[PDB]
Parts: C-alpha cells; structure tokens; sequence
C-alpha cells in the first residue's frame, strides 16, 4: 500500500545513525530499491533530519553534476540550504554556484539565487536575536 | 670558511675542569624580566699549538674585562660573538703554548625565559600562590646557553657547581651538597650551596635545580641514596611512594645485568609539575612530569603504572649505558635511546615478574615502526657523522626509528648471540671504555671477541651482520615455499610500486636468523645469508606446519604459501594453546599487512581473526583491534559497516561473559595487568559494539554515580569507558560538564573532555565546538584535543569539517598544532567527492601542517583505490560471517 | 603525638617531627605514679598523618598496655615515662 510505504520511506530518515543514514543514500540513488519518482524527497526527508543535514549537503555540492542529468533541484535545494544560518555557509552557497553554473542548474536556476538571497537575511536575523531569544528561554524554561 | 663558519670545535683545545655560579632572581625585574648572574672559569689544554679560542657562547649578555668579555699565556687581540654560529671567539696576539693548561674565566647575565632550553623557568600554582621553579634542560644544544663551555658530547670535564639561591629554597645538582647550606655573607637573605666535583662528564648530562619541593628517602641495600622529590602536597599523600618502591629492585637489577655496581652515589629523581618531554636522564638527578612518576592509587590506572615503571625503567638504564660511556657523535644517537628502550622493558621486569612485560615491546616498538619503515621515504640508522652538524639536523635525529628501530635490531642481536654472550660483551665494554666516548664499532668488536671467547657458531663475523641492518634502510618480508622448503627474501615496501630512491651497497638483501617451530616443538635455529636457499627442515608433509620467528625476536615479516596458512588456522582453530601467545599476535598483523601489500588476499586476514572467538590473551585482541581499525574507520558511513559490527559482537560476546563470571559482575579487578587490559577491550569493544548488556550496566555505574557525586563507584580502570559508553546515551552530559568546571584533577578532566565528546546528540556536539572558542571553558593549548576527539566521533565528521571550511584563515592566523589536526579530519576521506572538497579547500588559501595537507591527499588518492579495490569481497565477506 | 617533617625541604620520612608524649598526672617530681586503688585501667591515646603510625612495644615486660586490663591481679604495680620494666612505644 503506497500510503504506508510513503510513511516508512520518511520514518527511515528519523534514523539517529549516520552509517544508516548514508546507506539509505546509497539506496536512494539505487532505482530498483527506491523508485526515481521519489528519491528526491526522500533526500529532502534526510535534510529535514538535523543529522542528516551535513549528509546531504556535502553529497549534493561533492555530485550535483551526475544529479543533473537526472534526479527536482529547486525544492531540494532549497530544502538542502534553509538551514544556513552563516556567512560561512553563505560562502560555501555562492562557491558551489561558482563551482557548477558552467552547468547551469536546471529548474533550480532561479531557486539558488533566491536561496543566496534569504541565507543572508537569515545570517543578519541571528545576529539580532541570538542573545534575546536565549535569554527569554533560559528565565522561562525554568 | 673560517673556524667561526664551520659548525664543529677544532680538537685543539681539551677542557678539564669546570667551575659554575648561578643566581636565578626568581622575582621579576623592573621591565618583568627574570635574569641570573653567572660566573665560570674553565681550566683548558692546549692540544695543539694554537692562538685563537674558540668557545660556545649563546644568548649571553658578558661583563667586560680588560675591554673584552673574557681574561686568559700571552695577550688576547679582540673578542667577538658570531652569533650565527654561537661562537665566543677571542684571538690572541701570541700562540697558545701547547701542552699547558690555562683558566679562561668570565661573568656574565642571562635570560630565565619559560622557553624549555637552557636553564630556563617554571612556574605553577600551588594552593594560590603562583610558585616559580628555576630547572635545566639540556638536551645537545643548549648547554652553552646557561654558561660558556665547550658544548660538545666528546668533550668530557669535570665540573664544581655552586649555587645561590633565596634563603627559603634548596638547591640540587648531579653531586651531593659538600656542606651544609649557608647564607650569603653579601646578603642573609641568600643561601649557598657548593656540591662535590663530579666526575668525568659531558656538558650536555648537568643539572641545577632550585626549588621548594619537598622529599621522600630510602637507603638502599647497595648503600646509595634514593630519593624522590616533588610537590609537598602531593608527597604528603604519598603520591611518591609507588617509584620509592620500585626504584630500588629496577637498580640492583642493572647493577647485575651490568656486572658494574652504581656509579653515582646517589639516585635522585625529580616530577616536575610542567615538562616538555617525559623524561630526561641527567647523570644522577634524573627529572620526569608529574603524570609518569607520580602515582595515586585512589585515581590512576593500571596504565598509569605501567607507564610510570617503564619510564623510570628507562632513565635509570640511562645511568650506565649513555652516561658512563657516552656516544662520540649525534649520528651514533641510535644507539644509546635505542638500547635503553629495550632494557627498560627488560628493567620493568624485575621489578613486577608477574606482569609479562617484555611482550608489549612486540606492539609499542616492533610493529609501531614496521608501519613507519616500510615506506620508500625511510632512512637508515648509521647516517655519515658528517651529515649531522647543526642543532637543527641533531635534533632530527630524535625520531620512531632511533628509538624503536635501534630497540629491534638489538633485541635482535641479543637473540642471535646467546643473551648471556650478549651479557658479557656489554658489561667488557662498559668495563673498557668507561668514561670514555666511543663508536658502535667498539661494541662491535667487543660482542666479536667474546662471541669467539665462547666460540658462538655465526655465518660471519658479527661486524658483517649488524652492519646488515644497521646503515641500509627497510626491511625484509621472508616468503617460504613448504611444499620444497625453498626460502627467499625480498625488501617489503608497503606501497608495491613506489619508486625507491635511496640506493642500497647490499641492494636490499640482508642476513637473517630464523628460529623455527613445527606443530607446537622448536626446531633447530637456521641462517639465511643470500635472497635465496633451501633447507629441508622447513619441508612439510600431510598434516605437517611450520611457523617463523618464534616470539618474534627477528625483526622482519613473514609469508607462507597458501596451504600452510590453511594448516596454521586449522591448528589454531583446534587448539590455540599450542602456539605462542605472542605470535598468534604476529600471526594476524602479518596477515593485514601484507594484505595491503596486495601480497595476500584480504580474506585471509580476516580469515585469520576468525579463531579469536575463543582467544583470551590480550595481545591478539589487541592487534586484531589495532588493523580493523583502518576498516572501521574507512566504512564507519558505507553500507559495510552494518554487518561488520554484527561480526565483532560474535566475536566478543563470549569473551564479556567470561569476565562477567570471572569479576563477579564487575565488583573486583583481575590481579594481573594484562588480564585487566583484556577487560578494558572486552568492556570497551562489546559495548561500543552495542552489547545489550552494557546499555544496563555501564548505565547504571553512572547513574550509581550520579547518586554518590563525591564516592564515585567506577573503579579508575574502568572511567574512561564507561563514562563515554554512558554519555553515548542531556542531564548525564551537563552532569559531566558541571563536574569538568569542578574537576581539580587533570587525569579526570581529560577524561570527561573525551567522554563529552561521545554525545549523540548534534546540537550538544555543536556547543562544545562553540564552547571551544571559549579561552575560559577549555585551557587554549588543550582546545585541538576536544576538536579531535569531537572529529571522530563520526557524527562531527561534517560538522569539523565545515567548521574548519569556515574558521580556517582565523585559526589559523590567531589560535595550536594544525598538522594532526588536519591529519584527524581527512582521514576519513575515501572518494573523490572530498578529495575534490580539499583541493578546493587549498586552492581557496597553511602553518606546518602544510605538508600534512599533501599527506591527506596522497593518502586519499590510495583510499580511492583500495575501497575500489576491496569493498565488494569485503562486504560479501563479513555477511557470510554474518550469522 | 608526632608529625611527619614538613614545608618543602625535608624527608616525609626520615624522622618524626614535633613528638610530644605524657603519661596522665605523672609527676617526675613526684616518681613513678602508682595504682594505689583496687581497680585501675589502661588507657591510650594517640595524638599524631599518612602512612605515619605508631604502637606501643612490650620491652620487657611480661604484659603490655592495655592488655592488663583483662583482669590481670597483681599486689601492686607503677608506671613512669622514667625507669621495673621498660615498654618502648615506635612509630612506623
Ligand atoms: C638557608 O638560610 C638559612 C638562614 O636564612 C640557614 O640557616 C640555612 O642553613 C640555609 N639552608 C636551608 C636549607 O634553609
Ligand atoms: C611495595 O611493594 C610491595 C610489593 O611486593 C608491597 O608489599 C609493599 O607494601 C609496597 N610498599 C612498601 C612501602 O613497601
Ligand atoms: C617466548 O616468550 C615467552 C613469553 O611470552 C617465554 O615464556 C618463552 O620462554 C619464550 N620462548 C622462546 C623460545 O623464546
């Protein structure tokens, strides 16, 4: 039944073990384990996933290139870089732009740049609050 | 060139007494430096007509007399320092009249600087009151550098040393005090001390010593006094009292082995509360860091004993061999740290029997610098004297190989020789040449001429052989074909396609001892003595095995063809007892090693770890653990690690059970050490493994613990594991980080800052990283460790490797040791996604590690492959032993 | 009493510092402090740290401090930190 192997295919990624994650990975690009109609966001799934963040990040920048000939890259990029939170990733954002858009990037053409965009935001909206926010959590958590 | 531009003293000039005064001003000055007057005279022999002197001088701010630093024997003309050289030099206007002795005397100032060179300073808190020590370290080059001598290991004189210190402090020296402490008639608030002439000694062994430590004493039956000094407080709680006890057996022990009795009329030892080294040796006032001789039984481990046995193992064997004859030159260093770390696993002996030691020197020596050697990049022991002439191409010498290699080859030779030959060679060198110095081919023809006396059958002369190993550079892998008993030699690189440069004059072929046992009798020892040969005692037939290099005591690798490996694992299989204990050890390091030669297939390795599941000695746990490192540590993120951590619990699920019986659940340590250590690796791997039983009990030692936060219930043995096991599953980890601000000992608080870094949970590994930052959180010289230990752990592999992406150019432009930094966060890498990731990463920019980032990639490159090469066979493997 | 030699420039060891040693309402002005009363009980006191320790010998005496309180009888006895029978106390 498609509804409950949906339902596992996301539960996997909730796995805390990295070596699981990364063998689901593995299975992720392997058609006949996971189909190519949903590999993409079971990647997604793995983002979401605070351990699985690094993962996906340091797989999609090291081989996007084999991703774009085929898998959709503007949700998956998008889902990849919502965490970033630091100029440094911000670097590391418009560094894997340099790196690939010989290639261009497909339907994520635009996407990255929107994601370059609200990174920044993000970064400048860290830098406003860290300190209140976990001032205000720190009194009231008590 | 000129003497000045040359780096070595003419052998015109022999010096034969010394005189020193020191006044460290432990105060600082008014513009915060700390400064010492000194005053020496030297008394010098004019070994060849001459009219230049020519002295070491560094860092020396001189007096002046009669216009120049220095008073002589006729007239000096000027008197200058050649700085890049250091070099006092002082012409004279006559010629010096060889075959007289004259006083050449001087007055100088000098830097306590805290730089661990010269008679540099310490200082450390004692309750609060930020006490300063003044201490010496010597080691070759800075001897100079605390008064003008003729700084040179040949060059041995005899020294008085006085020393003048505040009224509060004793003073230390190689001799005893001659008299008691006076105070200074210039001022009360000073104390004298002179000590007796020392003997003939070189300049590099001095120490001096002024401190407020405080003491512990023993007379030994041989009549020299034996005295450890450290701390008050920490003597008070008879912290000293464990190297007390062993002191005394460890130098009867030597003063036999010898056949010489103590030279020295005391033995003081000294645990310096910050060191750079361990160690140093210093004729009779031999000084340690507090963590290698200080013991606490209520805190340390048995490591901790071992560690401080060994050590001391090793400096007092420093004593005879080393400092009563010395080496003529650095190039022949080798010889002298090499020895001592033999004999000190041999001293440590004495003094524990019931502990085996001497097979540890297979693990920590032997195979610790087989992985070095074998690579084409190595070099030889006997290096030209010629080639060693600057400090900085002296201390190079300070390396694995000359210790660990010149420990091999001499365990070695004592096994070819009958080790009572061995015995007797020493101890008639040690008689001749006593204060002397001498070349390793002195000892030589002295091991020659008694090797004849007892008329030892060998191939050749002694000579030959140990010239063999001694000046060309790797080592062999000996290959047997038992189905003839053919027998031949080939140099075993690990890499099989690098390209030797050095050349070898023998071309790589050596001579070889072969002991030898079949289905568990010792046959007869043979020679090998070309690249090939054939003897009929190594043919076999039906059910028939062999194995080489019983107990290992040749340095060289083994391989058998394919069915007598079949033979040994099934002996091994049916009955391990039968082989010993050590070379089941032997057995499967060869067996990885060659491996990665590609001389083997991989499935015989590991087929060779598969009798393991009814092992009990430590050392073959041991080493199956230490070469399944690299698989761990290579597929920790494939698929593959899945069914290899099923196989390891197989292997050790037993092996837990065993002690869980023979500990009575853990309320009683094993008496022996090694059993102890198997302990620690059984608990350490069926737990990270994922035992269920650990879950339960190291969870509740720790929870146990967090009721009694004072009377901790985890015996010190145990602490590091089950602290990280515990923390593996956030009131457990800011219990441990509230306990690590209150840690006062520092074993404790490095145990905590590993274990923190075994947390789960990726926000608390990222506070720690941010916590590392924080100069008050962690001590700034330790923040690399938590970044290492975080590292490994492999769910912070990312993250430090994306924290580095971004901290790098701060780091390093303001923190530190970024060398095995980088060398623990590119390990891991094994495909071209980050090996594209590093070179990006030097092309976007590294200190000394520099080199070390070409290391991590040339490595990367050879990772690649060899997952390329082998992770399919690897894979198919460990799930057939799956089940 | 007795402490170990101490503050940075002596033995732990070697020799006790600061021994001081009585005998209750002994008098050396007034010899040895006899047991006049029927009954009399031995008591001892020790005052002193580490691994230090000390003990009470017999000498030569055919009965020690504190076993004579398990009903020995005698006709008369005396004791005195000055000579009867001598009983050396030692640190260890
Ligand atoms: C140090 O000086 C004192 C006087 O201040 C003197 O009596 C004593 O002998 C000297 N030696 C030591 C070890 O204190
Ligand atoms: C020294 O070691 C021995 C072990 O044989 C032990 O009996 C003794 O108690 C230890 N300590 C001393 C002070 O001898
Ligand atoms: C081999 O080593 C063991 C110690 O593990 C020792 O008992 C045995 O006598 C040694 N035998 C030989 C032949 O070296």
């Amino acid at each position: 039944l498609v509804n409950e192997a949906d339902k596992l295919r996301a539960a996997l990624a909730c796995s805390k073990e990295l070596w699981i994650l990364n063998r689901y990975l593995s299975y992720t690009l392997n058609p006949d384990l996971i189909r190519k109609q949903d590999a993409t966001s079971t990647i997604i799934s793995i983002t979401n996933n605070v351990i699985g963040q690094g993962l996906v990040w340091d797989f999609v920048q090291s081989n996007w290139k084999k991703l774009f000939n085929d898998y959709s890259f503007s949700n998956l990029i998008q889902a990849v870089t919502r965490r970033f939170s630091t100029e440094y990733e911000l670097q590391q954002l418009e560094q894997f732009k340099k790196d690939n858009e010989e290639t261009g990037f497909g339907s994520g053409t635009r996407a990255l740049e929107q994601a370059l965009e609200k990174t920044k935001a993000n970064i400048k909206w860290v830098k406003e609050n860290k300190e209140v926010v976990l001032q205000w959590f720190t009194e009231n958590s008590k | 060139s000129k003497a000045w531009n040359r780096y070595r003293l003419p052998n015109t000039l022999k010096p034969d007494s010394y005189r020193v005064t020191l006044r460290p001003y432990l105060t600082p000055n008014d513009r915060g430096l700390y400064v010492f007057k000194g005053s020496s005279t030297v008394r010098f022999t004019c070994k060849e007509a001459t009219d230049v002197i020519i002295i070491h001088s560094k860092k020396l701010n001189y007096t002046l007399s009669q216009g120049h630093r220095v008073v002589l024997p006729p007239d000096i003309d000027k008197t200058e320092l050649v700085e890049p050289t250091e070099y006092l030099v002082v012409h004279l206007k006559g010629s010096l009249v060889k075959d007289s002795q004259y006083e050449m005397d001087s007055e100088f100032e000098g830097e306590l600087a805290d730089d661990l060179a010269g008679f540099y300073r310490s200082e450390y808190m004692e309750g609060n009151v930020r006490k300063v020590v003044a201490t010496t370290q010597m080691q070759a080059a800075d001897a100079r550098k605390s008064f003008p001598c003729f700084d040179e290991p040949a060059m041995k004189a005899e020294f008085n040393i006085t020393l003048i210190h505040p009224k509060d402090l004793t003073a230390l020296s190689n001799m005893l005090p001659k008299g008691p402490s006076t105070p200074l008639p210039e001022d009360p608030n000073w104390n004298v001390t002179e000590f007796h002439t020392t003997p003939k000694m070189s300049t590099y062994l001095l120490a001096f010593i002024v401190s407020e430590f405080d003491y512990v004493e023993k007379q030994a039956s041989n009549g020299v006094l034996i005295r450890i000094w450290a701390r008050p407080s920490a003597i008070a709680a008879g912290h000293g009292d464990y190297a007390l006890n062993v002191t005394g057996p460890i130098l009867n022990f030597f003063a036999g082995h010898y056949d010489t009795p103590y030279p020295l009329p005391k033995s003081d030892q000294i645990g310096l509360p910050d060191f750079n080294a361990g160690a140093m040796e210093n004729w009779g006032l031999v000084t340690y860091r507090e963590n290698s001789l200080l013991f606490d039984p209520l805190s340390s481990s048995s490591s901790n004993k071992e560690r401080v046995v060994t050590v001391i193992a090793h400096e007092l064997a420093h004593q005879w061999f080393g400092n009563l004859v010395t080496i003529e030159w650095w190039n022949d260093l080798w010889l002298n740290e090499g020895f001592a770390s033999y004999v000190e696993y041999l001293g440590a002996d004495y003094a524990e029997p019931t502990w085996n030691l001497k097979d540890l020197m297979v693990l920590n020596d032997v195979y610790r610098v087989m992985a070095v050697d074998a690579l084409a990049s190595s070099h030889p022991l006997s290096t030209p004297a010629s080639e060693i002439n600057t400090p900085a191409q002296i201390s190079e010498l300070f390396d694995a190989i000359s210790y660990s290699k010149g420990a091999s080859v001499l365990r070695m030779l004592s096994s070819f020789l009958s080790e009572d030959v061995f015995k007797q060679g020493l101890a008639s060198y040690l008689h001749t040449f006593a204060y002397q110095n001498t070349i390793y081919l002195n000892l030589w023809d002295h091991l020659q001429e008694a090797v004849n006396n007892r008329s030892i059958q060998l191939p050749t002369t002694v000579r030959d052989i140990m010239n063999r190993w001694t000046l060309q550079m790797g080592f062999p892998v000996i290959t047997v074909d038992t189905s003839t008993g053919t027998l031949s030699q080939e140099h075993f690189l690990l890499d099989p396609d690098s390209n030797v440069t050095r050349p070898s004059e023998f071309n790589y072929v050596w001579i070889v001892p072969i002991t030898s046992i079949r289905d568990g009798r010792q046959q007869q020892d043979y020679w090998l003595i070309d690249v090939r040969a054939q003897n009929d005692l190594f043919s076999t037939s039906g059910n028939e095995w062999v194995l080489l290099n019983l107990n290992v005591t040749g340095y060289y690798r083994v391989n058998y063809d394919e069915e007598n490996w079949r033979k040994i694992q099934t002996q091994l299989q049916r009955d391990h007892s039968a082989i010993p204990v050590i070379n089941r050890a032997q057995i499967i390091n060869d067996a990885f090693n060659l491996a990665s030669a590609h001389k083997v297939p991989v499935t015989l390795a590991l087929n060779n770890t598969l009798f393991l599941i009814e092992e009990r000695q430590y050392m073959p746990w041991e080493a199956a653990l230490s070469s399944l490192s690299y698989f761990k540590l290579m597929f920790d993120r494939s698929e593959v690690y899945g069914p290899m951590k099923n196989y390891l619990k197989k292997q050790v699920t037993p092996l837990f059970i065993h002690f869980r019986n023979n500990t009575n659940n853990w309320r009683e340590i094993p008496e022996n050490l090694m059993d102890q250590y198997s302990e620690v690796n059984a608990i350490s791997t069926a737990c990270s493994n994922g035992v269920p039983e650990c879950e339960e009990m190291v969870s509740g030692l720790f929870k146990q613990w967090m009721e009694n936060p004072n009377n901790n219930p985890i015996h010190p043995n145990l602490r590091s594991t089950v602290y990280c096991n515990a923390i593996a599953q956030e009131e457990e980890w800011d219990f441990a980080w509230e306990q690590f601000r209150n840690a006062t000992l520092v074993n404790e608080a490095d145990k905590l800052r590993a274990a923190l870094a075994c947390s789960k949970e990726l926000w608390i590994l990222n506070r720690y990283l941010s916590y590392t930052l924080n100069p008050d959180l962690i001590r700034k010289q330790d923040a690399t460790s938590t970044i290492i230990s975080i590292t490994n752990n492999v769910i912070g592999q990312g993250l430090v490797w994306d924290f580095v992406q971004s901290n790098w150019k701060k780091l390093f432009n303001d923190y530190f040791s970024f060398s095995n930094l980088i060398q623990a966060v590119t390990r891991r890498f094994s495909t071209e996604y980050e090996l594209q990731q590093l070179e990006q990463f030097k092309k976007d920019n590294f200190g000394s590690g520099t080199r070390a980032l070409e290391q991590a990639l040339e490595k990367t490159k050879a990772n690649i492959k060899w997952v390329k090469e082998n992770k399919e066979v690897v894979l198919q493997w460990f799930t057939e032993n799956s089940k | 009493d007795f402490k170990p030699q101490s503050g940075g420039g002596k033995c732990f060891n070697c020799y006790p510092a600061g021994v001081n040693i009585t005998l209750a309402n002994f008098n050396e002005t007034k010899g040895p402090l006899c047991v006049d009363t029927s009954h009399f009980t031995t008591k001892y006191v020790a005052v002193y740290v580490g691994r230090w320790s000390a003990s009470i010998n017999t000498g030569n005496c055919p009965f020690s401090f504190g076993k004579v309180n398990n009903f020995v009888k005698f006709g008369s006895v005396c004791f005195s930190l000055k000579d009867g029978c001598a009983m050396p106390i030692v640190a260890n």
